């Protein structure tokens, strides 16, 4: 909200200051990967 | 002897009809052929939209 002016009461995160004083926010978990590299080793069984 | 090789011959053409019977039951009774693979895999794209 937006106080002394009657437009109140909206969502979202403002552009104004979103960082909240804060340095950094972080989000952390698992990361699965499935890539094409070279090969070693091979060419029979 | 070099008769006996004709004579030979007569006696045992019964065998032209067992092979005649080979002939025609084994591919009767055949196995399908399974091959070996080759020692790669036989990868390519993934499902592209």
């Amino acid at each position: 909200s937006i106080t002394r002016t009657r437009v109140s009461r909206l969502y979202g995160l403002p552009a104004a200051n979103p960082n909240n004083g804060k340095e950094y926010y972080e989000v952390a978990g698992r990361f699965s990967l499935i890539s094409l590299v070279p090969s070693n080793d091979d060419y029979q069984t | 002897m070099a008769s006996l090789i004709y004579r030979q011959l007569l006696t045992n053409s019964y065998t032209v009809d067992l092979s005649d019977e080979i002939q025609e039951i084994g591919s009767t009774k055949t196995q399908n052929v399974t091959i070996n693979l080759g020692p790669f895999a036989q990868t390519g794209y993934a499902p592209v939209n």
